[PDB]
RNA sequence: GGCUCUGUGGCGCAAUGGAUAGCGCAUUGGACUUCUAGAGAGCAAUUCAAAGGUUGUGGGUUCGAAUCCCACCAGAGUCG
């Protein structure tokens, strides 16, 4: 069982093991929005915080693997103990890092020995700033966060009860029951991208478009989405729930006539 | 006012008075005479081949093109099996056939009054295209969307635009090397919905082009 | 009340892990090494490639920002005033970020969060170093700065930009045979439709506010070497920030923001569950071809 | 024209859809050189359809002419899928049809809609 | 006039005593994808590789200095 701290309708995951479990077991990968430690000034590969979609959080909570908790707030009953523990930890890190740096310097000097000697012969004959601290991407302390109720609209979960979220959640659940991987497709003109497998190695084929049944479809939008899918080698796949507890799709393609 | 640039209109690697007459059949406009078709598609590139892709070398003018020809130029006179129609009746008939014809025709008139030859952007998912000097010579550079609003900027959205739709259209027009332009049409809010019956309301109408272009944050990093 | 969920403690690094982090190569492992497949046929080669890519991704995301406490300019988080106060003197980033008032070096919330992400500072709150999770929770609210706004700020700063917070029959055809002489003459006669621009008549809408407002001023990366805080000049583009779910800005919003911006290009900074989609509306006069 | 009145002899829908069907028939026959196209109708939805053969000896292919100025709710899409399946002779193949949208300039674009998933 | 900070490939930056001084954007080449009225475009139809240097100049410490220390050159902020 995992935890996904929710705040203002934003599901974020701050653990690497949580994302490892989500992508492998539950077939959900989400997106990364942080900054990479090993290079912060590039936008090619981003950091840890996993921006799970509202549907990706509701569904994972509705299957018994994710417990949506609300983001805690500062508690004044632990600050003194936290300060004492933090000071002890920083002193321990100071000592250990100093020792390790000294040993590393000694080892490298021994390795370069006799070369230092050759240099010195050819010549004569002729720590505070070093301390390292971690800017942790997740809380280093455990917190007691009240769980979240997602069936009743609230301030930390404004999604429940809205049509645009319920329809998308139904379509996401039905497309995820079939073992597909799913991801947002704002760039591609649709609400989802359907990958036959992990999106790392495999492309996607279907650019979903979560349309309500009675909602009118502007034919120009349909044509644009179909042509975009063609130009990306993907088939537009309309989706919509039905009152009889079933969802019907319609693979829209371009006939090369 | 950071007026958008005018990226050069690319060329095609390859290349290559008289009162007209059109017949309104089945709520659509048609042109039959041969020389009339030749002049209509050669001297302006109006309409599309009845069965061919572009030219009738084996002509059906869209609503906007036919109305432009009759009104802005006065060369074309649409008919209904016995009846030379008048510009007001054309406005009403084409609004009945398509409720959102006023907006599209006003945008078409604005763009074609600037020398650009526009065409339907059905294939790319838009309302109008813009071929410079004609379709054969230059690749169309602009894919046009059209809306309507009043001087207070409140009106009936002709085509609702979610960010999904704008992203899709921009990506398509980028992949086909085109610019996605919105052509918001602004009308006085104090104009009653009775002057719209006459076409002269355009003189009080105000256009506002907005080139919606993607901004790749990495390419615009320096100059 | 419902039971209390105990979120587990995050990852804590040791001396060996910290030193290994400081000896890291900044070579990014390639995303999905090799071209992308199109049909999962169950081939063991596909499974091996997937295993390789996944293990690389998990070894990458398990890395913690490690920095030396000689370049980690300390800072303090002041929620009452609503900024961050620097204890030690600032560094290179002070040529483009932060402001000085009352005689102290003070940082804005989003700027402080970005510096925390880049390892430039060591943010504190009540004498406790704030992690990036707690910094996201506190510094990003509906009062100080949103989450989408910080997302865009951090993106543009990572690319190397300078983003500074905003601080203000009876009816006849139009043409007759007697006026067809030159293409320009006709194209002007039948041009009764008068064009406008986003700011034209833009003064009377700032009262009709609500919804979308400009946020940042963007200076390109090249303008970072010689940047004057007091006299920075005309920015490259003023930034509005929205979401992919939120409605497209109406023409009212476009005119209002364009007037409130001036001769600076407008940019919108859409966010779609993490993706960033900097679309930019820009007035345009179609040349009389 | 024989087929023009054939579409217009069923008294279904409006004139615009009849003309759209005539255009789509003309295209699919005299441009793609399909083996044979036969007119159809659908009073259940005030709709018109065309059934033709892509290649001699192959199966049939439904067509659903549409003007761009007409809305299409996904429920209508399912209805037309079922109608086309009934027109296809009720085979085991997944339901499908053609959506040859038509503008007032006779421009035609074909986007076949198939029930379920269809890879590119 | 004093004080603080900055200077590394075209740009943003890492490395802050020892290997080949490296990462991204950018540029140039590979492979593939689409192009219907699009040589282009390519953003989970994307995916790879190369080349790119006055480390501000000068001097010093040291067996090696982009790493430390001084002199200055240019730049930014603050005070007065
Ligand atoms: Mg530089």
């Amino acid at each position: 069982m995992l935890v996904v701290e929710v705040a203002n309708g934003r599901s974020l995951v701050w653990g690497a093991e949580a994302v490892q479990a989500l992508r492998e077991r539950l077939g959900v990968g989400g997106r990364t929005v942080g900054a990479l430690p090993r290079g912060p000034r590039q936008n090619s590969r981003l950091g840890l915080p996993l921006l799970l979609m509202p549907e990706e959080a509701r569904l994972l909570a509705e299957i018994g693997a994710v417990t949506l908790v609300s983001a805690p707030r500062p508690d004044s009953r632990h600050h003194s103990l936290a300060l004492t523990s933090f000071k002890r930890q920083q002193e321990e890190s100071f000592q250990e890092q100093s020792a390790l740096a000294a040993e590393a310097r000694e080892t490298r000097r021994q390795e370069l020995l006799e070369k230092i000697t050759e240099g010195q012969a050819a010549k004569k004959q002729k720590p505070r700033s070093a301390l390292l601290v971690q800017l942790a991407t997740a809380r280093p302390r455990p917190v007691k966060a009240r769980p979240l109720d997602w069936r009743v609209q609230s301030k930390d979960w404004p999604h429940a009860g809205r049509p645009a979220h319920e329809l998308r959640y139904s379509i996401y659940r039905d497309l995820w029951e079939r073992g597909f991987f799913l991801s947002a497709a704002g760039k591609f003109g649709g609400d989802f991208l359907v990958y036959p497998g992990d999106p790392l190695r495999f492309h996607a084929h279907y650019i979903a478009q979560c349309w309500a049944p009675e909602d009118t479809i502007p034919l120009q939008d349909l044509v644009a989405a179909g042509r975009l899918g063609t130009s990306v080698r993907k088939t537009l796949l309309l989706c919509s729930p039905q009152p009889d507890g079933k969802v019907v799709y319609t693979s829209l393609q371009w006939a090369s006539l | 006012m950071a007026e958008a640039v005018f990226h050069a209109p690319k060329r095609k690697r390859r290349v290559y008075f008289k009162i007209f007459r059109a017949e309104m059949i089945n709520n659509n406009v048609i042109v039959r005479n041969a020389e009339d078709i030749e002049q209509l598609y050669g001297k302006g590139y109006f309409g599309k081949g009845i069965l061919s892709r572009s030219r009738p070398s084996f002509l059906q003018l869209s609503l906007e093109e036919a109305f432009f020809l009759v009104y802005a130029l006065g060369c074309l006179s649409i008919y209904y099996e016995k009846e030379p129609l008048t510009i007001v009746k054309l406005w009403k008939a084409f609004t009945v056939v398509q409720p959102t014809f006023r907006t599209t025709y006003m945008a078409y008139h604005y763009f074609r009054s600037k020398g650009w030859v526009p065409k339907v952007g059905l294939k790319y998912g838009t309302d109008l295209l813009l071929y410079r000097k004609g379709p054969p010579f230059y690749h169309a550079s602009y894919s046009v969307i059209i809306e309507l609003v009043d001087d207070h900027f409140e009106g009936s959205l002709r085509r609702p635009l979610s960010w999904k739709s704008l992203a899709a259209l921009s990506r398509v027009s980028v992949n086909v090397s085109k610019e996605l332009m919105l052509c918001y049409l602004i009308k006085p809010s104090t104009m009653t919905d009775k002057e719209m019956e006459s076409p002269e309301c355009m003189k009080r109408i105000k256009v506002q082009e907005v080139i919606l272009s993607r901004w790749v944050s990495s390419r615009e990093r320096s100059d | 009340e419902p039971a209390a969920v105990e979120v587990p403690a995050g990852r804590v690094l040791s001396a060996r892990e910290l030193f290994a982090a400081r000896s890291r190569s900044q070579k990014l492992p390639q995303r999905s090494h090799g071209p992308k497949d199109f049909l999962p046929d169950g081939s063991a080669a596909q499974a091996e490639r997937l295993r390789r890519c996944r293990e690389e991704l998990w070894q990458l995301l398990a890395e913690q920002r490690v920095e030396r406490l000689g370049s980690l300019v300390a800072a303090e988080w002041r929620p009452e005033e609503g900024f961050v106060e620097l204890k030690s003197p600032a560094g290179k980033f002070w040529q483009t970020m932060g402001f000085s008032e009352q005689g102290r070096q003070r940082l804005h919330p989003e700027e402080a969060l970005y510096l925390l992400e880049c390892g430039s500072i060591h943010l504190f709150h009540q004498d406790l170093p704030l992690s990036i999770q707690e910094a996201y929770q506190l510094l990003l609210t509906d009062h100080t700065v949103t989450f989408l706004q910080y997302q865009v700020f951090s993106h543009l700063k990572r690319l190397g930009y300078v983003v500074r917070r905003f601080q203000p029959q009876p009816v006849t055809p139009l043409l007759s045979p007697g006026q067809a002489s030159s293409p320009a003459v006709v194209l002007q006669h039948i041009s009764v439709l008068q064009t406008t621009h986003l700011p034209d008549g833009g003064a009377r809408l700032l009262e009709k506010s609500g919804g979308l407002e400009i946020i940042f001023d963007v200076y390109q990366a090249d303008a970072v070497a010689t940047f004057r805080k007091n006299n920075p000049g005309k920015p490259y583009a003023r930034m509005c920030i929205s979401g992919f779910d939120e409605p497209v800005p109406d023409l009212c919003s476009l005119k209002r923001l364009s007037y409130q911006s001036g001769d600076v290009p407008l940019i919108f900074a859409l966010v779609d569950h993490g993706d960033i989609s900097f679309y930019s509306f820009r007035d345009f006069t179609l040349p009389q071809d | 024209h024989p087929k023009y009145l054939e579409m217009m002899e069923l008294d279904i829908g409006d004139a615009t859809q009849v003309y759209v069907a005539f255009l789509v028939y003309l295209d699919l026959m005299e441009s793609k050189s399909w083996h044979e196209v036969n007119c159809v109708g659908l009073p259940e939805l005030q709709l018109i359809c065309l059934v033709g053969t892509e290649i001699e000896g192959e199966g049939l292919q439904t067509v659903v002419p549409t003007p761009i100025t007409a809305s299409l709710s996904h429920n209508r899409i399912r209805e037309i899928l079922k109608a086309s399946r009934k027109l296809q002779g009720d085979p085991d193949l997944p339901m499908s049809f053609t959506l040859a949208i038509v503008e007032s300039d006779s421009t035609i674009v074909y986007y076949k809609l198939t029930d379920g998933f269809m890879l590119p």
